């Protein structure tokens, strides 16, 4: 039964079926393994310093008029604000001027911090700049062992037990080189690599201000809450799915695909787990019905018709639908524009304009009867070519217009092609003409005019007079 | 298009601010008018023919 099968739907519908539903004391255990997870996150990257440092210099920068207090802190768990922020750096400036009181009063600032309700950006920032001060420990450590171990070949057990705590000084870097056997005196050349390694991760340990294994234990610890909140999540969603797909079966008939509006009220299904509250004691359904039904809709109005119209317009249009449909059934018969402004507030302009926005276009292959089979795309023709009857007439008044110059003077006609777009790229204003032809603008012009007087005058110019169709 | 803007200025002549769209009779029949009928928008002033 793995087959025999096309159409995805059938798939779809066995893979979620493959799971059961909730129940109400199951949705409780998930949530309170969430908040478990986001308690234990918090307080890892609480228990930094370098999260204070950022909240800080976040402050100074709103306070130099560079920013706003909206994004500063998503509320609180505002002169409030003010002092409890001066308490923070308070806090901070004698947790740096406490270097054995230092893990206490690190603790301190920590459970003060999670007593404030930031911004998901800000602690966004933190978790990546942790991932990035990690990410560099990790990669000076990984450089330390492929120095010795994948090229010293020094043993496995050994460099555990001499490595292990350490990570700082030269227990890897003397004892892998001087320990008597044949491989182990061939590589001082490396020795300045590993001297440079070590100044790195010795720079890094300033920056940070703290140890390496402490930072392990909070990048693991936090890793695990991110993984227990991501199965519960995972969890939640394929719980709802079914509802999910309740909830889209009534829109199937819109211009949008099934398979469309279930993937849509999935993600609407994820963003109303990701900021689900079970303390109000509400079912998730209630909750999670709304965003679903939100997302499909938004959708719908995105990308369902082949000309993207906007949200409000959208509205509009249902509403003035909506209303026509409810004066038709009540009145009897289709009412007229004119009097649907009366029914609602409009300056009797913009329904027009709504009424004359044109539907979805007509399908290029639709057909008409037999016709000897074609279809509406044989009777469309191009309206940007020009006629062999057009592009003669410019040829021969091309060719007219060449001779009737080439009578005039030499610097007449010179004169004319330079002020005219004639025979060249483009045309040249009067004053460059007159400044190459160092000739004065009114002399230009005088002699402009007399040119055209000489051709305005009878007995020339026959054909040309005879190029017109009127 | 080059060396009408010369045309124009030997001639003195105006581009047309319309184009012509208007309905003839087809090329090779001929007849008699026996009926005209005009339908005008709600809104739009009629004229002296409706
Ligand atoms: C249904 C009918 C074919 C019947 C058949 O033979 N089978 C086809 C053949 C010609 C088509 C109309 C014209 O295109 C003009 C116009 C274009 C607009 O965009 C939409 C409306 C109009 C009235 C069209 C409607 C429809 O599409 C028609 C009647
Ligand atoms: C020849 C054909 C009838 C065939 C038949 O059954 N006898 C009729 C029926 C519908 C007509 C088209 C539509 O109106 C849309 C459009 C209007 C434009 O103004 C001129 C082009 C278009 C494509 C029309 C061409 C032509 O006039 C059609 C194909």
């Amino acid at each position: 039964e793995i087959g025999r099968t096309t159409d995805p739907v059938r798939m779809y519908m066995r893979e979620m079926g493959t799971v059961e539903l909730l129940t109400r004391e199951g949705e409780i255990d998930i949530a309170k393994r969430i908040e478990d997870g986001i308690n234990q996150v918090q307080c890892s990257v609480a228990e930094y310093p370098e999260a204070i440092t950022y909240l800080l210099e976040q402050y100074d920068r709103v306070e130099a008029e560079e920013a706003r207090l909206s994004d500063l802190i998503t509320g609180f768990v505002p002169e409030l604000a003010r002092e409890k922020f001066a308490e923070l750096r308070a806090q901070y400036v004698v947790t740096r001027d406490t270097i054995a009181t230092a893990q206490e009063e690190i603790l301190k600032l920590s459970e003060v911090f999670k007593q404030f309700r930031l911004v998901p950006k800000q602690f966004d920032y933190l978790v990546n700049s942790m991932r990035v001060m990690m990410d560099r420990v990790r990669t000076q450590e990984r450089l330390i062992m492929k120095l010795c171990v994948e090229q010293c070949k020094m043993p496995k057990k050994n460099f555990i037990t001499l490595f292990t705590g350490n990570e700082t000084s030269d227990t890897w870097f003397n004892a892998a080189i001087a320990m008597n056997k044949p491989w182990s005196e061939k590589l001082h050349d490396v020795s300045e690599e590993v001297h440079r390694a070590l100044q790195k991760l010795q720079q890094i340990e300033e920056e940070t201000g703290l140890t390496i294994e402490q930072v392990k234990d909070i990048n693991r610890r936090m890793s695990i809450g991110e993984a227990k909140a991501r199965r519960a999540k995972k969890e939640m969603v394929e719980a709802n799915l079914r509802l999910v797909i309740s909830i889209a079966k009534k829109y199937t008939n819109r211009g949008l695909q099934f398979l469309d509006l279930i993937q849509e009220g999935n993600i609407g299904l994820m963003k109303a787990v990701d900021k689900f509250e079970y303390r109000r004691g509400y079912k998730f359904s209630t909750y999670a019905t709304w965003w679903i039904r939100q997302a499909i809709t938004r959708s719908i109005a995105d990308q369902a018709r082949t000309i993207r119209i906007p949200v409000h317009m959208i509205e509009t249009i249902n509403k003035l639908n909506r209303i026509s449909r409810q004066m038709l059934q009540e009145m009897g018969r289709e009412p007229t524009p004119e009097e649907l402004a009366e029914r609602m507030l409009m300056p009797e302009d913009k329904i027009r304009k709504v009424l004359k926005i044109a539907k979805e276009p007509i399908s290029m292959e639709t057909p008409i009867g037999d016709d000897e089979d074609s279809h509406l795309g044989d009777f469309i023709e191009d309206t940007t070519l020009e006629l062999p009857l057009d592009s003669a007439t410019t040829e021969s008044l091309r060719a007219a217009t060449h001779d009737v110059l080439a009578g005039l003077t030499a610097r007449e006609a010179k004169v004319l092609r330079m002020r005219f777009g004639i025979d060249m790229n483009t045309d040249y204003t009067l004053e460059e003409v007159g400044k190459q032809f160092d000739v004065t603008r009114e002399r230009i012009r005088q002699i402009e005019a007399k040119a055209l007087r000489k051709l305005r005058h009878p007995s020339r110019s026959e054909v040309l007079r005879s190029f017109l169709d009127d | 298009t080059p060396e009408e803007k010369l045309l124009r200025a030997i001639f003195g002549e105006k581009a047309s601010d319309v184009k012509d769209s208007s309905l003839r009779v087809p090329n090779g029949v001929s007849g008699t008018v026996i009926d005209v009928q005009v339908f005008t928008r709600d809104g739009v002033e009629k004229d002296k023919r409706a």
